């Protein structure tokens, strides 16, 4: 059972100081659980310091008093950089893990883990990298966004191991420096944003399985934006093809979509991007629909806002979605006046579903509509009241405080507090509307948050931030009473 | 008023 359950606080951790010699200084900016474990192996994360990299194994305990979390390897980066961004990969050779590291030198770290050792260096930009991701594709494949405004594509495998830089992404569709790239699944579009306030979308061609003398350089995003949001962009990911971002100063993660844009589609070439012909239009896309009323048809919509409140000014904060089939998905992100908030995806669905049914039974039966929660079955329940009667099932976690019950000890319906309390948190029928956080826990102290981790049976949820502090959140326990 | 990446 338990589908429904959301996280709690289990343990959490402060790492020394590792950058006060050298604002509150020491951050862990980055977390990552290792993906390419087997089914049921027990979780791994880097936790990603200015200076340290800490590799920690999580371990569901039955002990409440009893540390799940152990720390197998610790790094030092013995250079005179602060880190910011990490990724996995793994050896093309021996299949070991291999966790990149980088930040303000603009060189990306390769670092054998299990064995303590540089495996190599990637060279090539010229500026900081602020973010890095692997390509869900092919492990071997990394892209890095960096201050110099472009995002490199990088190959690990052996075939490229002379000059391993694969593709640039450049010409202008960015103009400042680049806070965030993400991979669709498929391994073939990337996000990219930062502080120009653009969002844009790239088509990345194939990749030859041989030496490239020089990378495949894109000039021209195939969709691109900066209407979206109205500050800087810190945070860009794909959510199957729909889009999650948020800007500094909103106070919101924004899902929105790309009009016409399918992954079902072929991918599109290099010439078939828009251009900027006309530099008053602030979206431009190759994948817009040709039937609307408008001239110029809209080529993205807003889809809902989950609400991020006091976030403030602050901005390099990451939020993550747990995205795995035969779960629910589950958005998680920290704020910087220490709250963790929880959003699970599946609960839209199924109060949409109850609401439906709801709104259909009040009209059908005047109002006339007794809910019973689900785990008495619909059909025995329409005997008991009678034909008279509707007979709405209520999803059990939708717990109380469309029309409103006439009075407050009416038989029928919910008050207006119930009905507007569900709503807050559920109701997806306003896209400029605020959802409210499905849960949200308090942490003690002073915490901004930098970046969630999910692992991948989706029972740790590890929140990192300011002060080297880690934040691991459960369900699903095996803590005995 | 101005954007700010490090911990309050």
């Amino acid at each position: 059972s338990a589908e429904w359950e959301l996280p709690r606080l289990r343990t959490s951790f402060i790492f020394q100081d590792d950058y006060k010699y050298l604002q509150d200084l020491a951050e862990f900016f980055d977390v990552k659980f290792y993906p390419y474990s087997p089914p049921g192996a027990p979780p791994v994360f880097a936790a990603t310091s200015k200076k340290h990299a800490v590799i920690c194994r999580l371990t569901q305990t039955t002990d409440k008093d009893a540390n799940p979390c152990e720390i197998i390897q610790l790094i030092r980066d013995d250079g005179n950089e602060a880190n910011c961004a990490s990724c996995w990969s793994k050896d093309p050779i021996t299949d070991q893990p291999l966790l990149c590291i980088a930040g303000n030198e603009g060189n990306v770290k390769v670092y054998n883990v299990t064995e303590g050792k540089l495996y190599r260096t990637l060279v090539g930009h010229g500026g900081g990298i602020n973010d890095l991701a692997t390509s869900p594709a092919n492990p071997y494949i990394i892209a890095s966004a960096s201050d110099d405004t472009t995002i490199r594509i990088w190959s690990l495998a052996p075939e490229h191991e002379k000059q391993p830089c694969v593709c640039i992404l450049g010409g202008e569709g960015h103009s400042y420096d680049l806070l965030s790239v993400a991979f669709h699944d498929n391994g073939r579009y990337v996000l990219s944003a930062g502080h120009d306030q653009v969002i844009n979308l790239w088509a990345l061609p194939e990749f030859p399985n041989e030496h490239m003398e020089i990378p495949i350089v894109i000039y021209y995003p195939h969709f691109s934006s900066s209407e979206i949001h109205n500050n800087l962009v810190d945070c860009v990911a794909f959510y199957g093809d729909l889009i999650l971002s948020r800007a500094c100063h909103e106070d919101t993660i924004v899902l929105w979509r790309i009009e016409g844009f399918s992954s079902d589609d072929p991918i599109p070439g290099p010439l078939d991007a828009p251009t900027p012909t006309d530099m008053t239009k602030q979206t431009r896309s190759y994948f817009t629909p040709t039937v609307s009323p408008q001239s110029r048809p809209a080529m993205f919509t807003r889809l809902a806002q989950f609400h991020t409140p006091d976030c403030g000014v602050q901005f390099f904060m990451r939020f993550r979605m747990y995205h795995v089939p035969g779960k629910h998905p589950i958005l998680a992100f920290a704020n910087a006046k220490s709250k963790t908030f929880f959003w699970d995806l599946a609960r839209f669905g199924e109060y949409a579903r109850f609401m439906a049914d709801l709104k259909e039974a009040q009209q059908s039966y005047n109002g006339r509509v007794v809910v019973v929660d689900q785990g008495i079955s619909l059909a025995q329940a329409q005997q008991v009241h009678g034909p008279g009667v509707g007979v709405v099932m209520k999803p059990a976690w939708l717990v109380p405080k469309v029309s409103a019950s006439p009075d407050p000890d009416s038989p029928f319906g919910f008050s207006r507090e119930t009905l507007q309390a569900w709503a807050d948190m559920y109701d997806l029928s306003n896209p400029v509307g605020l959802i409210k956080a499905h849960r949200s826990l308090a942490i003690d102290g002073a915490f901004v948050g930098r970046q969630v981790g999910w692992s991948p049976e989706g029972e740790w949820c590890v929140v990192v931030g300011n002060g080297n502090r880690a934040l691991i959140y459960q369900r699903w326990g095996k803590e005995r009473g | 008023k101005a954007a700010r990446k490090s911990a309050p």
